[PDB]
């Protein structure tokens, strides 16, 4: 429930990289150049989780004999041999699935079509540089603006870290999402790829950002609601995957609240927006996908 | 580095030497050690550091398998699932003859072990509650207990000897097949078939 | 000597049989018969039986075995010499009765004995 | 009381099925010309749950055989034990898949699957309770793959509560026999998640390591492998068919074994199996049963469970065993091996034990995994079909017979997600 | 499962007679036309059912029509050996030749030849109830083979369209051909042929010779000893149609796993192992060889070398004493091998095929009686240069309009031979893209 | 090259009024010849492509092969004279799918065939000077169900008079086009 979305981006990524005091993640930059010139396309996918753990030769073996696991006997070094008092040492003398790391970030390279379209310059967008949070010199009018050209644009431009790119996105999203009215429903299947290639990496701050516009962007139409429940088997996964991740103050007053950080009560905003929304028959959807979620009336 | 230039080819010295003297004349003053011995290790060393240089070669490239008669037929097929085993595995006889084998010996075995046991006075019974049903059910348990001093109570569990339908033991039993008593030999009686 | 693979390797033994099968309540017949020609091959030791294909027969008809060497229900598998015309074989817990022979398995079988 | 109706799709299905039925018919004792002969009436009580008694002493199997060339049909019915199927059951079609999914799934579908759905609708409806279909299938080729999945999808409409077994032979790299194997892998396995109501996962190249290295076998031929893939159905169904001390059906194990309705992927391995020479000199204990049964080289799948947890996993037992052995042996594997099994299910194995053992055999057991390492293979599978996808290779054999680059985007979306939820539930701890 | 053949051309009738004995001597049907009755061989009907019908009265005619322009090569069939086995409609002949004049061929005189060539075939396929699709030969350097053995094709592919066409031509070779116009029909026989034809095997007459010259230790090969181990090619790669395997594939596995892209049909035959008698016996064949035999440029079908081009797909057929182990241990290692390599887009591109039946072997013959044999056929992107070296000896004579004034003066004008020219470029454009 | 480039309403890739008009463009002649002449109806140096084969002569927009310009016009317009002969360029296209498609206009061939990588369409000519508008994105559209993102790569072959090859982002018409880009 924010007025504005892009209204906290630069106060949260100044607060994080100075007043904090905490390293900042600076990664996915490699093969970006410089600016004025187009950023080599890599054909690494944001999405996909390609980790494909290899355990060659730390894999314990099976013991027939005791049922426990047990490592395989060290190979034995000429460089170590028998030294004259070990025996007497030798008389006086666990395994576990690696990691399936799932909560670990997944990479994401500046390779979005948000990205290239921009570069290319054929969108309409400016910025402001106002006094307040800046807004978007729409050069040509938004109410006659194609949607099923632009709007899969800037979604797949969510997935942006880079300074200059993600405010523009998240705040062109917000624009057509306000502005639009009844054209958004025939081009919502369009937008199911970029916004689960969003949620897909492992990133707090776009998370929390693509969740926003989903509530925002079920919430700003008329009857968009009852067009998403086909596709809850693609976007909810991420839903369950953190949705009891939640910080616990035993007494202590949440001060990080103006700023929405914390994604567990997001998720419960979005599946109750979902819940309300579209209502007929859309607790079957969301339970089946996500078993902990408990109805809104 | 070889202290001897045995190890060289001919023209790669004689190249060496067309442009180096210098290499080409420690190659041969390299043997200058006193001890023989000594130089022989150090050859040996040089040979297996260029040895271990050398990759190694596996020998089992063409696989080779016999065929029985050399046809992809014969070679292709799988026995087919046919037996006329007996469906029973008491029938069978996992273990020595319970007979034979010591009173002590049988009586501790039961202590360890009472249900293999009672598979083996059983050799019919197939079902748990069949052999774990009473010493007293069957008439062919009384040698046994008798035989490894284990005590019946009298009338356990009825005076009559009978009670066992299900299993065919003694004078009660029929077989499934449709000549029953056994002994089919035509088409008539049913050939020891259904 | 050469390899038995090459020796015979287009050699085949050939025999017309057939076996009864107790049909069930019907108004055509009470037992009906099924002719069957048996392929033996002297190269690999192959069985095979098939169906001639009756022509108005309503039965499914054609190969009846894959032909592959057949197992015995008690053993060693099936030998040139056990094909004798007027005996009855047992394959696959059928008994089939060998009616006639073809001309080179008969002058087989007499070079044989 | 309860009735099992089988089904066979693809020519490899086929030949799963014929091997499946010929064990069974020993086991039950009905020779190949389809009379009983055998002297246990305990072969008896329980024989309609797969035959039903025609006329004059004569079982027919409840089987429902599909193909799409006629060369799979005339094996079939002229190998041993090819004469007990009923000639109506043998439901087929003409032109052939031919490896293509998209074929098999839409252009022979809508002209075939009247009649497959005709027959075992009439054979579900000739018994008395179903208890659930089974199919055997691969997941390779067109017409088992798209044909088989279609077909278990309009049963599962047709018939939604009633109980789905699935075998089907997944493609390994090793073992790699068409270049098409990821395109109708993904989309079979896409339509399994929804319709199925689990899927057993088994594939070549396990058999063939197992029949190399434990059966220790110098030309192990399919028939070993399905022998195999028969003996473990047997297994898995002889609950239904024998009494034992503690019993567990179908749906038993499906209740045990599934803790979240998407997971119903399972990692199978049978035992004993040990060589010719070596069959005498050993024992028969439920130890050696144990050992031998959580050996991670013995599943008959290429998903090593070392590389995850242990969500559920089954010991079906068939033979005159103790059942303190039983829990003890389990209680020890539980015990021994606590970091391989998921942290907030404790007691994470359900046990059964069968009074009627195998037909020479005096104990056996039958391994139900519902281990998380499957995602390894689903990953495996996808990254092929990414890399073939990528450049549009052999698209227009699918994209022109009614398909569109939509459906592999769904398709290895679907596969993504449900690896990523595999990836969430194996390492959760029990507190946050 | 039934499928017809049709030859066309001097080569394709030679062909077929080569094939025609190998078919008859598979199935025991003696030239007469009917099968003896004292003895038999084999087993199992229907097995010649795909390429031979049954009259009814112990007859079996072969599926499939000779075709050319001049009638002096199918008189010797018409009084050769097999003189009662071919139907007499089947065999057609036209009055006049087209010497080796594509145009000529395609526009003047095939224009007489194909109404009744397709009358026929047509009824050929009424009596066929599940054909899976024809099959032809042809010679593209030569005249006939290529001007109508290109109308009929197209012909065919607009009467059927779904039906599979495979064709297995003999392409002029780089250096050694017995014309001089040979680059002019191939350009305008493959352009055409491009978009025709699903199943294209490369085939070159040296290259047979070669290989006959080494394995085969012939110091005078001539085309008898060529054809005949075409034949055996074709019956290994339709062997599977006949006789029950383990591991069976049908014209549409071919299709569906051989061509990744519609206009990407050429393969480059092989076969293993071409032995003697002499020393057949003494090597112990055994798949794992064989398989490797498969692989090397010293064996192939058309002297292509494989080594500049990447595997994009492979296909094997195996055939007499194979299990399904052995052949997927010998796939392992060959992946393993670094001299040869497969396209990146591709992991695996291998289609196996396990067969029961031996190749038979024919008498009189080169081959001996070998107890397992395979068939590879592959897909590889070295088949580049063949074009780009036809292309540019196409080139080297169109610069000075040789030879244009004897087509362009039969009728047709000089716009199609650039347009093939352009598409001849465009298919070698497409090889050199796929191959990044 | 030219991703750099501002790329507005007008680009121009080559024209025959310059010192090095060819500076990018990579020869490949054989059996022809290239000259810069002036013609006898506009008063203006052209460039000569002519050549006995016309798939053997030609130019290529980019010097490099593995090195591709990209440009983001829809419309790319040639200036040619129409000599009777047979003339074909050929045209690279990049779409949203990340494949390479090809354009060839051919002026001696009739059929217009549809390719998975090339297509071919009849083009015509009247007698004197004439300027052509592809539509590069109209015929990505229609062809295939793609759209167009980049050009790749434009090569022009034998028997025609070049001046003033050039893109354009709007189908301008003969008032509003600039005084550099007219006919006349
Ligand atoms: N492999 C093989 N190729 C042959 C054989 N006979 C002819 N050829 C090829 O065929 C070419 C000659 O053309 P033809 O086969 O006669 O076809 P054509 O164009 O119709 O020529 P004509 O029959 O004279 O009208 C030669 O260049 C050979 O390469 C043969 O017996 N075996
Ligand atoms: N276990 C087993 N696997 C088989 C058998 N036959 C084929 N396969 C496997 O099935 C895969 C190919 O399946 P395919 O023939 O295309 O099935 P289809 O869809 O019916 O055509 C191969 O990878 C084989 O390993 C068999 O008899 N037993
Ligand atoms: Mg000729």
């Amino acid at each position: 429930m924010n007025g504005d979305v892009a209204g906290s981006l630069f106060t949260s990524t100044y607060r994080n990289v100075k007043l904090a005091g905490k390293a900042p993640p600076a990664a996915n930059l490699s093969g970006t150049g410089s600016c004025f010139d187009t950023t080599s396309l890599s054909p690494a996918r944001a999405g996909a989780h390609k980790a494909l753990d290899v355990q060659k030769d730390e894999l314990p073996v099976w013991s027939k004999s005791t049922l426990s696991y047990k490592y395989p006997a060290g190979r034995p070094n000429p460089t170590g041999f028998l030294k004259k008092g070990d025996g007497e040492m030798i008389k006086t003398k666990k395994p576990s699935p690696p990691q399936a790391g799932a909560y670990k970030r997944r990479e994401n390279p500046p390779n979005t079509a948000f990205r290239r379209f921009y570069e290319r310059g054929d969108l309409p967008i400016a910025v402001d540089h106002r006094g307040s949070k800046n807004m978007i010199a729409w050069k040509v009018d938004i109410e006659k603006l194609d949607y099923h050209h632009y709007l899969p644009i800037f979604f797949d431009g969510i997935r942006e870290t880079q300074e200059p790119y993600r405010f523009l996105a998240v705040k062109g999203v917000e624009d057509m999402l306000r502005v639009g009215g009844s054209k958004i429903l025939p081009v919502i299947p369009q937008l199911i790829i970029p916004i689960k290639t969003a949620l897909n990496t492992r990133d707090h701050s776009v998370m929390c950002i693509t969740l926003q516009l989903l509530q925002k962007l079920v919430l700003s139409a008329d009857l968009v609601g009852e067009a998403l429940v086909p596709y809850y088997r693609q976007i909810l996964p991420i839903f369950n995957l953190y949705k009891n991740k939640n910080k616990n103050l035993g007494d202590g007053i949440d001060y990080g609240q103006r700023n929405y950080d914390c994604l567990g009560e997001l998720i419960a905003d979005t599946l109750a927006l979902f819940e309300q929304k579209g209502g007929d028959d859309a607790f079957i959807n969301i339970k089946y996908m996500v078993p902990t979620y408990e109805s809104s009336v | 580095g070889p202290i001897y230039p045995s190890t060289l080819r001919y023209k790669d010295r004689l190249d060496c030497g067309k442009d180096d003297a210098f290499t080409y004349n420690r190659l041969y003053t390299a043997t200058q050690g006193s001890d023989v011995w000594a130089r022989l290790t150090v050859d040996a060393s040089v040979r297996q550091s260029s040895a271990r240089s050398r990759g190694s070669f596996q020998e089992g490239q063409a696989m080779v398998r016999h065929s029985f008669k050399n046809s992809g037929f014969d070679s292709n097929t799988c026995p087919a699932v046919l037996t006329h085993s007996t469906f029973k595995a008491g029938l069978y006889s996992y273990g020595v003859p319970i007979e034979e084998q010591h009173p002590i010996t049988a009586r501790r075995f039961k202590q360890k072990q009472p249900l293999e046991f009672m598979t083996q006075i059983r050799p019919h019974t197939e079902t748990t509650n069949q052999a774990l049903r009473m010493l007293g059910t069957y008439v062919s348990d009384q040698p046994h207990a008798d035989r490894l001093g284990m005590f019946i109570p009298a009338g356990c569990p009825g005076g009559k000897p009978a009670y066992h339908p299900d299993v065919t033991t003694g004078g009660f039993g029929l077989l499934p097949t449709l000549p029953r008593r056994g002994m089919g030999a035509t088409l008539t009686d049913g050939r020891n078939l259904k | 000597k050469l390899p038995q693979w090459v020796e015979n390797d287009r050699k085949v033994l050939r025999f017309y049989g057939y076996f009864k099968e107790s049909v069930v309540e019907s108004n055509m017949e009470n037992h009906r018969i099924r002719k069957v020609i048996l392929y033996y091959y002297l190269e690999d030791d192959s069985m095979h039986v098939a169906e001639p294909r009756q022509d108005n027969s309503g039965i499914p008809q054609g190969v009846f075995i894959k032909r592959h060497r057949v197992t015995r229900d008690d053993g060693s598998f099936f030998n040139p010499g056990d094909f004798s015309v007027g005996d009855t074989v047992s394959i696959y817990g059928r008994n089939f009765y060998l009616v006639d022979a073809d001309s080179f398995t008969r002058e087989f079988m007499a070079a044989r004995g | 009381m309860r009735e099992i109706v089988h089904i066979q799709g693809g020519q490899c299905g086929n030949q799963i099925g014929a091997k499946f039925w010929e064990v069974v018919s020993d086991e039950h004792g009905i020779d190949p010309t389809g009379t009983y002969h055998g002297d246990s009436d305990l072969q008896l009580e329980r024989i309609n749950v797969y035959f039903n008694e025609a006329t004059g002493g004569r079982y027919v199997p409840r089987a429902i055989l599909m193909d799409l060339e006629p060369g799979t049909m005339d094996s079939v019915r002229s190998g041993p034990y090819g004469q007990i199927f009923r000639p109506d059951n043998f439901v087929f079609g003409q032109t052939g898949a031919g490896n293509n999914w998209a074929k098999g799934h839409y252009t022979e579908g809508a002209e075939l699957i009247d009649s497959v759905l005709d027959v075992v609708r009439k054979e579900a409806e000739s018994c008395d309770c179903l208890q659930g279909f089974q199919v055997c299938h691969s997941l390779g080729g067109g017409t088992g793959s798209g044909m088989g999945t279609l077909l278990i999808s309009k049963i599962r409409e047709e018939y939604p509560d009633r109980m789905m077994l699935t075998f089907s032979v997944v493609p390994s790299p090793k073992v790699s026999d068409t270049v098409v194997e990821p395109y109708n892998a993904t989309l079979s396995v896409h339509q399994l998640v929804e319709n199925a109501d689990e899927c057993m996962v088994l594939d070549n190249e396990a058999l063939y390591d197992i029949c190399f290295r434990t059966l220790k076998l110098t030309t192990p031929t399919f028939g070993d492998l399905n022998h195999l893939i028969s003996a473990v159905m047997s297994g898995i169904t002889c609950c239904l068919r024998f009494p034992g001390q503690l019993n567990a059906d179908l749906r038993k194990l499906a209740v045990n074994l599934i803790p979240f309705p998407r997971l119903h992927f399972f990692m199978v391995g049978f035992t004993p199996l040990t060589s010719r020479g070596s069959q005498q000199y050993r024992a028969l204990t439920v130890p050696e049963l144990t050992q031998q049964m959580w050996d991670a080289k013995n599943m008959m799948c290429a998903a090593d469970p070392r590389h995850g947890r242990y969500l559920t996993a089954s010991a079906l037992f068939r033979g005159r065993m103790s059942t303190k052995e039983v829990d003890e042996q389990m209680l020890n594997v539980q015990n021994k091996n606590s970091s391989y099994f998921v942290e907030w299910i404790p007691n994470n194995v359900k046990s059964s034990v069968c009074d009627i053992p195998p037909k020479g055999l005096k104990m056996s057991a039958t391994f139900i995994g519902n281990s998380t390492a499957i995602q390894e293979m689903f990953k495996r599978v996808s990254e092929q079909f990414t890399a073939m996808f990528r450049r549009k290779a052999f698209l227009h054999w699918y994209t022109g017979e009614g398909m569109d680059e939509m459906e592999f985007t769904e398709a290895e979306s679907n596969m993504n997600d449900l690896v990523s939820e595999y990836q969430q539930y194996q390492d959760a701890s029990a507190e946050e | 499962r039934e499928v017809i053949s049709i030859h066309i051309g001097q080569a394709g009738i030679q062909v077929g007679n080569a094939c025609w004995e190998l078919y008859c001597l598979e199935h025991g049907i003696q030239p007469d036309g009917q099968m003896p009755s004292d003895k038999t061989i084999g087993g199992g009907d229907d097995a010649f059912n795909t390429f031979f019908s049954e009259t009814g009265a112990g007859k079996h005619v072969p599926r499939c029509i000779f075709l050319d322009l001049e009638p002096t090569v199918v008189d010797e069939v018409r009084t050769g050996t097999y003189r009662q086995l071919f139907h007499p409609e089947q065999l057609i002949s036209g009055k006049e030749d087209a010497a080796n004049n594509f145009a000529r061929g395609h526009y003047t005189i095939g224009k007489e030849i194909v109404d009744l060539a397709l009358d026929r075939i047509r009824k050929l396929a009424d009596n066929c109830t599940g054909l899976q699709g024809f099959l032809v030969f042809n010679a593209v350097g030569g005249g006939t083979g290529s001007g109508l053995g290109s109308l009929l094709l197209e012909r065919l592919s607009v009467d059927y369209g779904k039906k599979s066409k495979l064709g297995f031509t003999v392409y002029p070779s780089p250096q050694v051909s017995t014309a001089v116009v040979e680059p002019y029909n191939s350009v305008l026989s493959t352009h055409s042929l491009l978009e025709h034809t699903d199943v294209a095997v490369m085939l070159d007459n040296e290259a047979i010779y070669d290989i006959c010259r080494r394995s085969l230790d012939i110091e005078r090969p001539t085309y008898t000893n060529l054809n005949r181990l075409i034949a055996q090619v074709i019956s290994s790669l339709t062997a599977s149609l006949r006789f029950d395997g383990a591991l069976n594939v049908d014209i549409t596995e071919f299709q569906t796993n051989l061509v990744p892209y519609p206009r990407i049909h050429f393969m480059l035959s092989s076969y293993a192992p071409i032995i003697s008698a002499e020393k057949a016996y003494h090597e112990q064949l055994s798949v794992a060889e064989i398989t490797n035999a498969a692989f090397e440029p010293a064996s192939m079908m058309v002297k292509c070398d494989p080594r500049h081009g990447k595997y994009m797909a492979c296909c094997l057929m195996y055939r007499g004493d194979v299990v399904p182990k052995d052949v997927n241990a010998s796939v392992a290692t060959i992946k393993t091998k670094r001299t040869i390599q497969f396209v990146d887009w591709c992991p695996t591109g291998f289609k196996c095929g396990i067969n029961y039946q031996p190749p038979t072997v024919v008498p009189g013959g080169d081959l001996a009686k070998v107890q397992r044999a395979v068939c590879m056929i592959s897909n590889s992107t070295a088949i580049g240069e063949i074009f780009s070296r036809l292309d540019h000896k196409f080139d080297l004579m169109y610069a000075k309009r040789a030879f244009v004034h004897w087509y362009v003066g039969e009728g047709m004008e000089e716009g199609e031979f650039s347009e093939a020219r352009e598409d001849l470029a465009a298919l070698e454009k497409d090889f050199e893209e796929v191959g990044a | 090259m030219f991703k750099n480039a501002f790329q507005s309403g007008f680009l121009s890739v080559l024209y025959s009024i310059g010192s090095k008009p060819l500076e990018i463009w990579d020869k490949q002649v054989s059996n022809g010849h290239i000259k810069r002449i002036t013609d006898a109806d506009i008063q203006s140096s052209v460039l000569e492509i002519m050549g006995q084969n016309v798939s053997t002569t030609y130019i290529t927009c980019p010097a490099d092969p593995n090195k591709t310009l990209g440009i983001k016009l829809p419309f790319l317009v040639l200036i040619i004279k129409n000599l009777n002969k047979y003339f074909s360029f050929e045209v690279q296209v990049l779409d949203d799918k990340n494949v390479r498609r090809r354009f060839r206009a051919s002026n001696y061939q009739s059929t217009t065939r549809v390719k998975p990588f090339i297509c071919t369409m009849p083009m015509r000519l009247d007698s004197g000077w004439n300027q052509i508008q592809f539509n590069l994105s109209d015929f990505t559209r229609r062809a295939y169900g793609t759209n167009y993102i980049e050009t790749l790569r434009v090569q022009v072959h034998a028997n025609c008079r070049i001046r003033r090859i050039y893109f354009s982002d709007r189908l301008y018409s003969e008032e509003e086009l600039p005084a550099e880009f007219k006919l006349f």
